RNA sequence: GAAGAACCUUACCAGGUCUUGACAUCCUUUGACCACUCUAGAGAUAGAGCUUUCCCUUCGGGGACAAAGUGACAGGUGGUGCAUGGUUGUCGUCAGCUCGUGUCGUGAGAUGUUGGGUUAAGUCCCGCAACGAGCGCAACCCUUAUUGUUAGUUGCCAUCAUUUAGUUGGGCACUCUAGCGAGACUGCCGGUGACAAACCGGAGGAAGGUGGGGAUGACGUCAAAUCAUCAUGCCCCUUAUGACCUGGGCUACACACGUGCUACAAUGGGAAGUACAACGAGUCGCUAGACCGCGAGGUCAUGCAAAUCUCUUAAAGCUUCUCUCAGUUCGGAUUGCAGGCUGCAACUCGCCUGCAUGAAGCCGGAAUCGCUAGUAAUCGCGGAUCAGCACGCCGCGGUGAA
């Protein structure tokens, strides 16, 4: 019930207070990074390959 | 603890005293790290010890330990499924450490309004056989010895 | 003339010790020994590098500490006087290896573990 | 707290108008969640709606401060 | 004097070295260049828990590190800026002027 | 499950990312539109199945690299496929690219494509336990120090799931001077779904 | 799962509704649409209005585009984790798990991997038909603990002057910033031990016995969890279990259980004056200063895309008075009134201020939980998601135990 409702979250809002956030690739609604716009685990799979330039892990 | 004995981690003397005793003293008062308030209480009992029958500030603080101290409590060494408890002899500082709790951990209860009237007061009293814990030693050691018969063979 | 350098850390704080030959006191961040050091009784605490070299006087001391918990700043103060004792004298070197005060406290606050409450307290977890 | 002044939609007062001289009517259907009440809404007789049903209620002149949100008890506790 | 610029990347090794480079072709033309300054490097976290749909209880976290550099040049000629237009690589580190 | 992906463990310290970016204030919009470049190599990998790609960038240009093992159908019949591809990935950037070919060399040790061609042996109904060995083998013969291979799902063509797989040469994982590939991908002839993983180890 | 439920969020309801469709690909007719004002309404929509629009012209045409026809088709947050991939818990950072060659056993197989000592460990020495190796363990990685070199602004002030003021003249001296480097390996000595591994002390040093932490999770167990991140074998729905909008609900409460916050006051409450941190964030974002307000705050405005400007002068701290043991100047829930802020809109259902109110609660049975040192205990501060909302989560620092 989401290919209507990320087709629904590309448009301008009715008003101010109705675009939120979800992912760009999948279509989660909880747990996006704003500054990646990706999920949580999305960036996860995509953080090991070397594809997001900038993070590494992190020991300290 | 399973393995072997652990170290036991003697302690700096006083800025003041040069003591350690009276710094293990001061580090049995103290709640939540605030250490300034606990010590400068401790200072002015000493300083309520100096006035009222001022003998040595120091002195009344080593018979408060002379009146209070144990020598003697049972331990449960059971063998093969028993109860026979036997009456043992402390180690010398656990025998120090059981001395502060019951004048310490006991001084809670004395309940008068001046909030170090059950510090100062206390261990003035318990230089001379007075102070409540006097008699918690005594019937320790009358505990004790309830079955001197029949666990002083282990 | 000429001053005698020093310095000491401990507990993430850092002092500049400026020894000189004065008349025994403490300057500290331009002002007195107790107006910035408050009502604690760290007095024989930081006087004691002098109960094993050159008791107790005469010599001024300026710093400018920064940093940390006045606590802290405040035993760093112990160290920077010492490297100046030695500094002076070798013939105390001796003196302060019996007494320490030349080791600089590395212990300090102990990096957490995501999942606990603390850094070492585990949460409450009942068994039935 | 709505410091400036009261809050009444427009598309509220698309009914009648014409009952300011004769007897009111009997049928304000609405949805009547956002609207408070302000002196110039005293003794008409509104059909409040509350997700289901436009339950009809009409007005007191003391029923006066606050919203069409008390008249709508939308948790059944029956 | 009327230029001083930035060094901002991911991996010192690559700031050093075009740092270097620059400052070897610093003096060229020109005089009085200072060196790299560094910068306090600015660091963040992030938190990603081990799983898709419970325990929270195991996590993972990463870190984004920027590593800063500083180059700054006095008294310059005027023949250095038509020669550091004429300097333009690499790419992995992005060059910040003011004059 | 428990392990790590092991060049997410490797990343900063023996290798580097594949996008050298310093980017503020426009960094999702080239991530989400690098998200679309990767897509786009689908027409590629049927035939020409490059390996990596290395995408470095200038100020205002778009300047593009890969890595494969197969270079005739990516570079075309005398290049006009190749600046079809600049023109069609244009379309969809607006932006000056500027793509290369770079070859690489013992082209049998890599790891993408080693785990495609033996899940292209399972999409034709090839036996899984002799395709991984003289795969395996076959690498051995490239000259190597370790192979480990593991497939998973309902082998075969048959029931409930197991999963099993074979190894030879040392392959010294828990370590970091290791320099080691990885790659996992999918399966299917026509029953579920199936997936194959594969290493290598050549020292540092 | 939920690292942010007033509408949206949504899949759950009452209603208003629609159909090659809310979304994808081709075909022709055609080619570019739109966008915006007025009326109806709760909205989807309906009826008008300005008109839409060519980026190759070799009169020959599709690329940026709409609408119509049906054709392909689309759509399912519907089922099956016991048909799956991928991913993650748990034994558990437990110390195991195997191979080649040579031997033993008619054979399945065994020995190596057993015994003595020692260790955090299949870590190491000695005897042993075994000799060697691999995945693990350890080492290489990150941070913290000293110091050398390099480079000195937006950093610091020692050699002097100034100014509220390291400000401005000046220096890179100290500090700090962070690149390249050195440094801790039983390294030396003494005892114990079969002289062997190893154990116990000493000197040196910043740390001496893997210095302190982190990342790192073998063979395998539990058909453990997941179609509701994603992909998906098979089965079912399709003028509808698919789609658009309004309002409601997941925030109920006769009850029982788990997890956290605040108290039952004198190491304390209330009033006054008075100091020292660390991490990180900032363009439609943080606010300097000024004026006014009991306040939540309101207005004019200055710096800031950053070692510079702000968040931001931290709380426990320290000194004086106070109260005098009470259900209390402890306690601070509940309830009327008055407000402030973002939101189109705080009734269902945000936070905060002020006035009036002031309940339980004087250390909690059976039982049960965490923790061996910068730890436990107490105290503040920052960040994620975010118009708005945190006693939750992630991280830092102060005081500092038995
Ligand atoms: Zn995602």
């Amino acid at each position: 019930a989401k290919k209507s409702m990320i087709a629904k979250n590309k448009r301008p809002a009715k008003h101010s207070t109705q675009a939120y956030t979800r992912c760009e690739r999948c279509g989660r609604p909880h747990s996006v990074y704003r500054k990646f716009h990706l999920c949580r685990i999305c960036f996860r799979e995509l953080a090991y390959k070397g594809q997001i330039p900038g993070v590494k892990k992190a020991s300290w | 603890p399973r393995k072997g004995p652990v170290a036991k981690r003697d302690v700096l003397p006083d800025p003041i005293y040069n003591s350690k005793l009276v710094t293990r003293l001061i580090n049995r008062v103290m709640v939540d790290g605030k250490r300034g308030i606990a010590a400068n209480i401790i200072y002015n009992s000493f300083d309520i010890i100096k006035e009222s029958t001022g003998n040595d500030p120091l002195e009344v603080f080593e018979q408060a330990m002379k009146n209070v101290m144990p020598v003697l409590e049972v331990k449960a060494r059971r063998v093969g499924g028993s109860n026979y408890q036997v009456p043992v002899e402390v180690r010398p500082e656990r025998r120090t450490t059981l001395g502060l709790r019951w004048v310490v951990n006991y001084a809670r209860l004395r309940g008068e309004h001046t909030m170090e009237e059950r510090l100062a007061k206390e261990i003035m009293d318990a230089a001379n056989n007075t102070g409540a814990s006097v008699k918690k030693r005594e019937d320790t050691h009358k505990m004790a010895d309830a079955n001197r018969a029949f666990a002083h063979y282990r | 003339q000429v001053q005698y350098s020093g310095t000491g850390r401990r507990k993430n704080a850092v002092a500049r010790v400026r020894l000189v030959p004065g008349t025994g006191k403490i300057t500290v961040n331009k002002k007195d020994v107790e107006e910035y050091i408050p009502h604690a009784d760290l007095r024989e605490v930081i006087n004691q590098p002098f109960g094993v070299t050159e008791t107790k006087g005469a010599y001024d001391v300026i710093v400018n500490v920064n940093g940390g918990g006045y606590a802290g700043q405040s035993g760093a103060i112990r160290h920077g006087i010492a490297r100046a004792l030695l500094q002076v004298d070798p013939d105390f070197r001796s003196a302060l290896k019996r007494a320490g005060l030349l080791t600089r406290d590395a212990r300090m606050v102990e990096r957490k573990k995501p999942g606990l409450k603390k850094a070492r307290k585990a949460s409450q977890f009942s068994k039935r | 707290s709505l410091k400036k002044g009261p809050f009444v939609d427009d598309h509220l007062m698309k009914k009648v108008e014409a009952q300011q001289g004769a007897e009111k009517k009997k049928v304000i259907k609405t949805w009547s969640r956002r609207s408070t009440i302000f002196p110039s809404f005293v003794g008409f007789t509104i059909a409040v709606y509350d997700g289901r049903k436009h339950v009809p209620v009409y007005i007191q002149e003391d029923m006066v401060g606050h919203k069409l949100g008390e008249f709508a008890p939308t948790r059944t506790y029956r | 004097q009327k230029i001083r610029i930035r060094l901002k990347a991911y991996e010192h090794r690559i700031l050093d070295q075009s740092a270097d480079k620059i400052v070897e072709t610093a003096k060229r033309t020109g005089a009085d260049v200072s060196g790299p300054i560094p910068l306090p490097t600015e660091r963040s976290l992030y938190t990603v828990i081990r799983a898709t749909h419970k325990y929270k209880d195991s996590r993972e976290q990463f870190e984004m590190r920027t590593h800063k550099r500083l180059i700054d040049i006095v008294n310059p000629t005027p023949k250095t800026v038509d020669a550091l237009m004429k300097l333009d690589l690499p790419s992995g580190v992005n060059i910040e002027i003011k004059l | 499950g428990q392990k790590v992906h092991p060049i997410g463990m490797r990343v900063g310290i023996i290798r580097d990312w594949d996008a050298k970016w310093y980017a503020e204030k426009e960094y999702a919009e080239f991530l989400h539109e690098d998200l679309r470049i990767r897509k786009f190599i689908a027409t590629k990998l049927a035939d020409a199945a490059v390996s990596t790609i290395e995408i470095e960038r200038a100020a205002n240009r778009v300047n593009i690299s890969i890595h494969t093992a197969k270079p005739g159908m990516v570079i075309g019949k005398g290049g006009s496929e190749v600046e079809n591809l600049r023109k069609e990935l244009n379309k969809l950037t607006g932006k000056r690219v500027h793509i290369n070919i770079v070859e690489i060399k013992k082209p049998d040790l890599d790891a993408k494509l080693v785990g495609e061609g033996i899940a292209r042996q399972l999409e034709n109904r090839v036996a899984f336990r002799r395709a991984q060995k003289q795969a395996i083998q076959r690498a051995m013969r490239a000259g190597a120090k370790g192979i480990k291979t593991q497939v998973s799902g309902r082998l075969n063509g048959a029931d409930i799931a197991r999963s099993e797989g074979y190894s030879e040469g040392t392959v010294p994982l828990h370590t970091l001077r290791a320099d080691i590939d990885y790659a996992w991908e999918e399966a299917d002839t026509t029953y579920g779904k199936l997936g194959v993983k594969v290493w290598i180890y050549r020292g540092e």
